[PDB]
């Protein structure tokens, strides 16, 4: 497990999307786009395409110490997201968890059934039609 | 540089390319020898060859025949040069270390793959479902497993294995079909039974109620046309066959049914994570394809769990290929491939390098 923790932690270093993540209190958002973790522009934070999957890292101060950083890592699955997108969001959520030393607590969020913890991140939560096309090649 | 995804099971090979949404090659994991041929052409030459299964209950046991399976997969089916493709393979839970190392050696020394990885089948299935936490029920043609997984990490001490799966149900359906007077004996007739099983069987919500209904009325009966034109009629055999999964005694097996192994697996995990597992039972494998099996599993797990426990059985429509699809997704990720054994690394470390790279 210590060797498994080392191998997984090393692999997490090869994802540019995690560089700078979890540095300060706030909400950071990425979208899965044809298997790639793409940061969502701040002006779009809180808006989620029904056809897509996302990763939302909430960094906050825990009740046990106001000068420390704690992490809730949610991945959000749109009602019309494709399997490649949801599966990549799931795996990359574990990867970001590894990248941050296992500290984050993982939450699976689906459109319309989101936890209150997730809903409390936005004053502000708008579902948009459409989404980026799947990364899958369809086998005829 | 497309990556190959090969999912080897006791009955079926599932092979294709990372990034595809389905395996391009699906063929029987069967090898015939002249008194070599693989898959369908082995079965066409049944009259002159002897056929064998190189994988038993999800474990490779005939390596010479497995080598034939992989060579057929690369050269005859996918028609790829294996030296040009990083290759992801799958293994049963708790696969012994010696089997992993010889899989590694064959891939690098015989097939000269540039990179290789062997992954946990149930973990691929869970990612394929969009989950990092859950308990996978994987039932194929040879073996059935329960594998609970938390935040991406399998819990090996809670894993359950049940040596009862699709081939046993095919044989059982063949047996009970004799009651009405039918006789399926030849392997050609046995494959017809497997087809009857996959098309007309279903899991009863209440088994004793349905038995009484099949004796009361003929409304549960279905007809089936054989290739030679003969039309047979089936009744309570439709649900008696998959009932064995919940009642292994139907074939003389002294074993808990798949509902109890699921519950038993959950109870072996820490208390604080059981509620997440109860709400995320993910079914995978062809033998979980019976209509009604999810609602039946929901009923049985409910009767075993505390009354307030929220329980959820997830049954993805394409769960016959969820293992493969999870492999196709993960192999499409550069950080996952970053962990794969390279040919260079194997040339200096040998087959023991799987214990340090493949989790
Ligand atoms: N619709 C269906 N209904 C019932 N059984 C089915 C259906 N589809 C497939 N099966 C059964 O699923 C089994 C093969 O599934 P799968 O490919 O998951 O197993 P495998 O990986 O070859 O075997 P194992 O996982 O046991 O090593 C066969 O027994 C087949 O008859
Ligand atoms: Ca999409
Ligand atoms: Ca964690
Ligand atoms: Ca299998
Ligand atoms: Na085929």
């Amino acid at each position: 497990t210590e060797l498994e923790k080392k191998v997984k932690l090393e692999a997490s270093q090869h994802e540019d999307a995690w560089k700078g993540a979890g540095k300060q209190v706030g909400v950071e958002i990425w979208r899965i786009q044809q298997f790639k973790v793409v940061p969502v522009p701040k002006k779009h934070h809180g808006s989620f395409y029904t056809g897509d999957s996302y990763i939302v890292l909430s960094t906050y101060h825990p009740k046990t110490n106001p000068d420390k950083l704690a992490y809730d890592v949610h991945f959000w699955l749109g009602a019309f997201t494709t399997q490649d997108e949801a599966g990549t969001a799931a795996y990359k959520t574990v990867e970001l968890d590894d990248y941050l030393g296992g500290l984050p607590v993982q939450y699976r969020e689906v459109q319309g059934y989101e936890s209150e913890r997730f809903l409390s991140l936005f004053p502000g939560l708008r579902i948009l039609d459409g989404g980026v096309e799947t990364g899958f090649h369809h086998v005829e | 540089t497309t990556a190959l995804v090969c999912d080897n099971g006791s009955g079926l090979v599932k092979a294709g390319f990372a990034g595809d949404d389905a395996p391009r090659a699906v063929f029987p994991s069967i090898v015939g020898r002249p008194r070599s041929y693989v898959g369908d052409e082995a079965q066409s030459k049944r009259g002159i060859l002897t056929l064998k299964y190189p994988i038993e209950h999800g474990i490779i046991t005939n390596w010479d025949d497995m080598e034939k399976i992989w060579h057929h997969t690369f050269y005859n089916e996918l028609r790829v040069a294996p030296e040009e493709h990083p290759t992801l393979l799958t293994e049963a839970p708790l696969n012994p270390k010696a089997n992993r190392e010889k899989m590694t050696q064959i891939m690098f020394e015989t097939f000269n793959v540039p990179a290789m990885y062997v992954a946990i089948q149930a973990v691929l299935s869970l990612y394929a479902s969009g989950r990092t936490t859950g308990i996978v029920l994987d039932s194929g043609d040879g073996v059935t497993h329960n594998v609970p997984i938390y935040e991406g990490y399998a819990l090996p001490h809670a894993i359950m294995r049940l040596d009862l799966a699709g081939r046993d149900l095919t044989d059982y359906l063949m047996k009970i079909l004799t009651e009405r007077g039918y006789s399926f004996v030849t392997t050609a007739e046995r494959e017809i039974v497997r087809d009857i099983k996959e098309k007309l069987c279903y899991v009863a919500l209440d088994f004793e109620n349905e038995m009484a209904t099949a004796a009361s009325s003929s409304s549960l009966e279905k007809s089936y046309e054989l290739p030679d034109g003969q039309v047979i009629t089936i009744g309570n055999e439709r649900f008696r066959c998959p009932e064995t999964l919940f009642q292994p005694s139907f074939i003389g097996m002294e074993s808990a049914g798949i509902h109890e192994t699921t519950y038993n697996s959950i109870m072996k995990c820490d208390i604080d994570i059981r509620k997440d597992l109860y709400a995320n039972n993910v079914m995978s494998g062809g033998t979980t394809m019976y209509p009604g099996i999810a609602d039946r599993m929901q009923k049985e797990i409910t009767a075993l769990a505390p009354s307030t426990m929220k329980i959820k059985i997830i049954a993805p429509p394409e769960r016959k290929y969820s293992v493969w699809i999870g492999g196709s997704i993960l192999a499409s990720l550069s950080t996952f491939q970053q962990m794969w054994i390279t040919k260079q690394e194997y040339d200096e470390a040998g087959p023991s390098i799987v214990h340090r790279k493949c989790f």
